[PDB]
RNA sequence: GCACGGAGGCGAAGAACCAUGGAUUUCCGAAUGAGAAUCUCUAACAAUUGCUUCGCGCAAUGAGGAACCCCGAGAACUGAAACAUCUCAGUAUCGGGAGGAACAGAAAACGCAAUGUGAUGUCGUUAGUAACCGCGAGUGAACGCGAUACAGCCCAAACC
RNA sequence: GCUUUACUGCAGGCUGUCGCUGAG
């Protein structure tokens, strides 16, 4: 079996859903952990600084 | 407007909150037969309504009831 | 005449000598099945915690802390790294056993302030060290004109910044002239070189 | 604080309900009960209220199907509005 | 107990505390390991208290051998708050010091008999 | 599937989201929905 | 309101509009009764603490914030025309925390060695000087001086 | 990337010593 377009037919599972905590769409489901905020995970708010250019 | 500040002071504690389940009434009624397509409508009241009734809520919390 | 404190102070200059030294052979023994983090209700050095502010009065409240002896607890590196750096063993923390326990100690008091801190001994892996915390919110303390400088906004979380005793000792600020270089107004300040 | 009732929900089904048989739709507050929508409404227009049944709308709303005793005449009640 | 090597039998422990009494009424009386040690160290003890039941033992543990070589007799006491209600204070205290006694200078003279005796 | 009460809230708010720029707002503003959500060729959030 | 439509309305009972103060202020959210993709289930400072009338009675903490600040953890590409110490660099990044600024601070100092200076930051200079270093490449201060601003005190103990 | 009696080191295992550690 391909793993390109056959493989595509299988995903109808949820994941990441609406966070209650900041209103992205990536509350996994599953891990009742959000990807972006941290919701689930840390009371304090997700945050690297990697997300910018080091000087800025 | 037809209901001043002066006048929601005039009341007694007990005239406001006649006068607040009736405007209430006036509104409910007003949005029904808005809800019904109704076009007697006047646009300016069912506006005046909600002012009028935080108004009166306002001077209840201020005169204590 | 010599204070009774003097008496305190003199025994503990050498721990493992006559009766404290089978003082601590005993407390050890039910300190070894105490928490990380016990509160007591009087030091056990008096003369010491009162030499370091304390004072039998409310709000001051003082706390046996246990820590492992020995260097630093280190993963081994899981990716490239030059020899310099493939160090494991060898490698210890910057930041003393003594102000482990303060900042330890602190935490389970989270409304409370670190005072100062001192050792009470340690056996062949703990290391025990009595913390001195205040709380920065009840009055006697707020109306003390000996302490309640440490009510003070300011000094909000001192021990996680280091404005503890062993704190500034421990970021080298000990000498005024010679050798603190990198040392003041901060180890941040100078880059992080002391 | 929320109202029970928001207005009477007025649609070509829900005048076959109240003319045949006896019963007035609104729109309430999805908080509300089944059994606070039914005093409300008594309240509200003095009736008698025999059933309520409710279904929360792709609206955002809630809408009640309330069923008046045979003593009332939901076609009257629904006329003085 | 560190700091203690002969047991005090209660009844001896009541004689005792019933001298403070009268000491502190009649006579002079220090409360305090800190007034205490100096009344040892100043001579000035004739008999000094020192509880059992003192936690860090440090606070006392000098008590004994500074009073030995200062010849001032000590007696040991089992309740902390006995011996600080004895010495007249509404708290407790970790040791006495009789100061020169009154109206008790005789049974007192003689407790310092009976431990000296208890070795 | 089976949707709650709080998801059919946000479903509904979003069929609402995807309706024109009404008429008479042209005309008050003399002259498009950049937030149009067709069901089949746009995907919700959840 | 943006927003110039239609209908209607408000304003000399001085509206609009602006300033300050006040009312209201759904649900999730540190989120704190318990559970949950913003809803639900049967009185709630959950949790950790301080005081304690030992009763959550009185209080604290939590999380945010452009960066700045302070305390910990700590690379590699790269440079050395390879490369290992060295360098990149205590940088990037990570953990913890404060404030409106932080940190430092009234000498167990300096050591133009003196019959001298006199808390601390910072700025200019001292100086690419001294010191480091396969003594390679590279690395790199301080005292002092001139300025800015200046400010000096409190315990522990002895004796009570 | 991989290999080894390539160079340099790093975990890990074995072993002596110190501290915990005391009586005859
Ligand atoms: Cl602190
Ligand atoms: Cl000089
Ligand atoms: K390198
Ligand atoms: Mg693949
Ligand atoms: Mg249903
Ligand atoms: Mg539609
Ligand atoms: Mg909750
Ligand atoms: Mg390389
Ligand atoms: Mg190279
Ligand atoms: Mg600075
Ligand atoms: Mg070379
Ligand atoms: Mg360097
Ligand atoms: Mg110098
Ligand atoms: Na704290
Ligand atoms: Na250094
Ligand atoms: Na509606
Ligand atoms: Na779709
Ligand atoms: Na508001
Ligand atoms: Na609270
Ligand atoms: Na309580
Ligand atoms: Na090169
Ligand atoms: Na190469
Ligand atoms: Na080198
Ligand atoms: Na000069
Ligand atoms: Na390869």
């Amino acid at each position: 079996t391909g793993a390109g377009t056959p493989s595509q037919g299988k995903k109808n599972t949820t994941t990441h859903t609406k966070c209650r905590r900041c209103g992205e769409k990536s509350y996994h489901t599953k891990k009742k952990v959000c990807s972006s905020c941290g919701f689930g995970k840390s009371a304090k708010r997700r945050d690297y600084e990697w997300q910018s250019k080091a000087g800025e | 407007t037809v209901l001043h500040v002066q006048e929601i002071r005039d009341m007694t504690p007990a005239e406001r909150e006649a006068e607040l389940d009736d405007l209430k009434t006036e509104l409910l009624n007003a949005r029904a037969v808005q809800a019904a397509g109704g076009a007697p409508e006047n646009p300016g009241r069912i506006k005046e309504l909600r002012k009028a009734i935080a108004r009166i809520k306002t001077i209840q919390g201020e005169e204590g009831d | 005449a010599r204070s009774a404190y003097s008496y305190i102070r003199e025994a503990w200059k050498r721990p493992k000598e006559g009766q404290i030294a089978e003082l601590m052979w005993h407390r050890m023994q039910e300190w070894r099945n105490e928490p990380a983090v016990v509160r007591i209700e009087r030091p056990t050095r008096l003369d010491r915690a009162r030499s370091l502010g304390y004072k039998a009065k409310q709000g001051i409240i003082v706390v046996r802390v246990a820590i492992r002896k020995g260097s630093s607890r280190r993963t081994r590196f899981n990716k490239g790294r030059r020899s310099k750096r493939m160090m494991v063993n060898r490698i210890t923390r910057k930041k003393n056993i003594q102000r482990i326990a303060e900042e330890r100690a602190n935490r389970k008091f989270p409304n409370l302030r670190v005072l100062n801190s001192y050792s009470v001994g340690e056996d062949g892996r703990h290391k025990w060290h009595e913390v001195i915390l205040i709380d920065p919110d009840h009055p006697a303390i707020k109306s003390d004109d000996q302490l309640s400088w440490i009510s003070r906004t300011r000094h909000r979380l001192r021990t996680f910044r280091g404005l503890t005793s062993a704190g500034r000792r421990c970021r080298g600020l000990r000498g005024q002239g010679k050798g603190s270089e990198k040392v003041r107004p901060s180890l941040r300040v100078n880059g992080a070189k002391a | 604080s929320w109202d029970v009732i928001k207005h009477p929900h007025v649609t070509e089904k829900a005048m076959n309900d109240m003319d045949f048989q006896n019963k007035l739709q609104f729109a309430v507050d999805d908080r509300a009960s089944k059994g606070e929508v039914a005093d409300a409404v008594e309240e509200q227009y003095d009736v008698t209220v025999e059933q309520v049944n409710t279904q929360n709308t792709m609206d955002g709303e809630k809408k009640a199907v309330v069923r008046l005793s045979e003593d009332d005449d939901a076609q009257e009640v629904a006329s003085r509005i | 107990p560190v700091y203690v090597d002969f047991d005090v039998p209660a009844d001896l422990e009541d004689d005792a505390l019933e001298a403070l009494e009268v000491a502190r009424d009649t006579g002079a009386v220090k409360k305090g390991t800190n007034e205490t040690t100096k009344s040892i160290e100043r001579g000035s003890a004739e008999l000094v208290f020192v509880a059992e039941d003192v936690q860090p033992e440090e606070i006392v543990m000098h008590i004994p051998e500074l009073a030995d070589e200062k010849g001032v007799p000590f007696i040991f006491v089992e309740q902390q708050d006995d011996l600080g209600h004895a010495a007249g204070l509404e708290v407790g205290s970790a040791a006495a010091a009789v100061t020169d006694a009154g109206a008790a200078a005789t049974v007192l003279e003689e407790i310092a008999d009976k431990v000296e005796e208890l070795r | 599937g089976k949707k709650s009460k709080a998801t059919k809230k946000r479903l509904a708010k979003l069929d609402n989201q995807n309706s024109r720029v009404p008429a008479w707002v042209m005309l008050k503003t003399d002259e498009r929905n950049h937030k149009r959500r067709h069901w089949r060729r746009n995907d919700t959030d959840e």
